């Protein structure tokens, strides 16, 4: 099955600074990757679908990029509300799989 | 005209096969590790390139039932396109006999 | 409206079984798939299985133990997950998610906190936390509620029915002989209390318990 | 003759579809990460192997509109080749009736 | 030809504990992998065919998973009768090849 690697596990950044989360697949999955946000004691929330496509309701601060194996979730000038865990998920091959996740610290 | 009637019936049936085939392929392929034909939008595209024979190879069924669905899509596609050609033949033949005086 | 409704918590004795529910609303297509995701405390998201209600076919993650059995009711639009022979490993928050057959999980449920233990369900005791008589305050004042002795996880604490969200801290629970305990903090302007009513709302889904405790000065 | 007229009309239309399809595919595929159908010369080659059904798989559209363009190329290709065959049928049938005395 | 790597060569585990054998192919072989069990002085016995498919006669304790390159044979709560050597075999490309094998110890 497809293994999604998210490194580093913890990402520290100063307020108002651009940050980037990494997600690497064990195989080429085109752009079939999806990003989610999970705050403390909250349910996961869809941020980006299909690598780069925006989602209604999600701030324009969030963006995505990458294709094939390497994928990146970016946040232009992080805010306190961005403090959460970030997971990536692929839908290229069955079964669907999640990444280990990356924690954002300010 | 029968040839134009069966052609129209083939085209609408082809569309039904494409839609249903796109639905059944996903249902059949999900559960099999490594399968890529597992989402409806690209499954519909797969059905199109299959019915038109094509077959880029970007998407392919790996299960028994997914492949059986594929065969149905192939035959339905080939039959319809073969029936359109047959209908075009009848139109031209019937027309040639008119401009000949037969 | 909430598209996916899950029970708050489920207490299961080791070896027993439990049937989690997932009532769905909003738009419903025949191309909809209902997924289930397991998340253990301190761990990430783990895909359990999927099911298509319109056909009833279900697939499972074969990389892990086969603990689940997925069924669906098209009449009430509710999906079900049958977990059997549960151990301490199965103690986690189980989310259900809706996929439009396009690969991504558009909406998730609140999640059902499943606790596997041989203990007994215990309602929480909520006590007010008003400052002492000799406690000088500035422009702001801090109040609180003490949720003492409950089982199992979790409890939901809100201030003034959610209307008071800013300046609210709820600490993780600690375990003491099969009993949990936590506290919730709240900071409002000193000129607003107690002129305005400040009340914490503690809900314990495991025992269908929801109580309110008003915070008044110590007299 | 109608059958030879429609055949010639199909061939010239096919060429138009190939050229336009090569142009529209690039326009549709550019902007999508990972797309290879993004330069005109190879896009034209892709259109050819698509219209002839095939479909080596060396080049394939990944976008919705790129795939819609592909379908148009497929149908135009299949229809034209099917119309040529139909025209060849009319020629042979009309000829067989002559050497038979009918 | 396709090289099947089984590491580690020896796998130690306490009784009543879930164990996992690893089998990695040098190329992507889909799910065309098969697992066998060979006890002391015994013939190999088919446990799992095509990565995950069960076999009649084999306890439900045995399961399989994986696709492409990485494959896994798992045993939920090992028993003394599970003491044997475990081999994987691919049938994706000619010729068929076996793995080096993994020994299970309790
Ligand atoms: C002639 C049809 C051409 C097929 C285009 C397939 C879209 C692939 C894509 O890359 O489209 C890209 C885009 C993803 O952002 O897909 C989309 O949403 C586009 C929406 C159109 C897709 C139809 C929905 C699925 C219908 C299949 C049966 C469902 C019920 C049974
Ligand atoms: C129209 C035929 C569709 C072909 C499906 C091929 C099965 C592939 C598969 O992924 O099937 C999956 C499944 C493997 O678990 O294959 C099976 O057993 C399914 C049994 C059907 C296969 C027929 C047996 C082989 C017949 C060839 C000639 C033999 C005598 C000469
Ligand atoms: C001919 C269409 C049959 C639909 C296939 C469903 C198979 C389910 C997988 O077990
Ligand atoms: C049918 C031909 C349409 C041309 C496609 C252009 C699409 C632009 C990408 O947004
Ligand atoms: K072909
Ligand atoms: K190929
Ligand atoms: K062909
Ligand atoms: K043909």
């Amino acid at each position: 099955d497809i293994l999604l690697t998210q490194s580093p596990a913890i990402l520290s950044v100063s307020p108002g600074e651009r940050v980037s989360f990494s997600c690497r697949a064990s195989q080429s999955i085109g752009t079939d990757i999806h990003w989610y946000q999970q705050r403390t004691n909250g349910s996961p929330r869809l941020l980006i679908k299909y690598a780069s496509e925006s989602i209604s309701g999600i701030p324009s601060r969030f963006s995505g990029s990458g294709s094939g194996t390497d994928f990146t979730l970016s946040i232009n000038s992080v805010e306190s509300e961005d403090i959460a865990n970030y997971y990536c998920q692929q839908s290229n091959r069955w079964p669907f799989t999640f990444g280990s996740g990356t924690k954002l610290e300010i | 005209a029968l040839h134009w009637r069966a052609a129209g019936a083939a085209t609408v049936l082809l569309v039904i096969v494409l839609l249903a085939g796109s639905y059944l392929a996903v249902l059949a392929e999900r559960g099999a590790p490594g399968a890529q034909l597992i989402t409806y939008p690209r499954a519909l595209w797969w059905a199109c390139e299959t019915a038109t024979t094509v077959x880029y190879g970007d998407l392919c069924p790996v299960t028994l039932w997914g492949r059986l669905v594929a065969v149905v899509v192939m035959v339905a596609g080939i039959t319809s396109f073969g029936l359109v050609t047959a209908a075009l033949a009848t139109w031209f033949v019937g027309r040639e006999q008119e401009r000949r005086g037969h | 409206q909430v598209q996916l409704q899950q029970p708050g918590a489920e207490l299961v004795k080791p070896g027993a079984s439990v049937k989690l529910s997932c009532k769905a609303s909003g738009y419903t297509f025949t191309s909809d798939w209902i997924h289930w995701v397991k998340q253990r405390p301190g761990h990430g998201l783990e895909w359990i299985g999927e099911i298509i209600p319109s056909y009833g076919r279900a697939n499972y993650n074969e990389k892990i133990q086969k603990k689940a059995t997925l069924t669906a009711d098209k009449s009430s639009s509710t999906a079900f997950m049958q977990l059997s022979s549960l151990t301490s490993e199965d103690s986690a928050v189980y989310y259900c998610a809706r996929e439009r057959g396009d690969g991504y999980f558009a909406v998730w449920g609140a999640g059902t906190t499943v606790t596997v233990s041989s203990a007994k369900t215990t309602p929480p005791s909520v006590y007010p936390l008003a400052p002492g008589s000799a406690a000088q305050t500035n422009s702001m004042v801090t109040l609180g509620c003490l949720v003492k002795g409950y089982f199992p996880e979790p409890v939901t604490v809100t201030w003034n029915s959610g209307s008071l969200s800013s300046g609210v801290h709820t600490f993780p629970a600690v375990l003491q002989s099969d009993l949990y305990t936590l506290s919730s903090s709240v900071t409002v302007p000193s000129s607003s209390w107690p002129s305005e009513t400040v009340t914490c709302n503690v809900a314990h889904p495991a025992s269908s318990t929801k109580v309110d405790k008003k915070i008044v000065p110590r007299d």
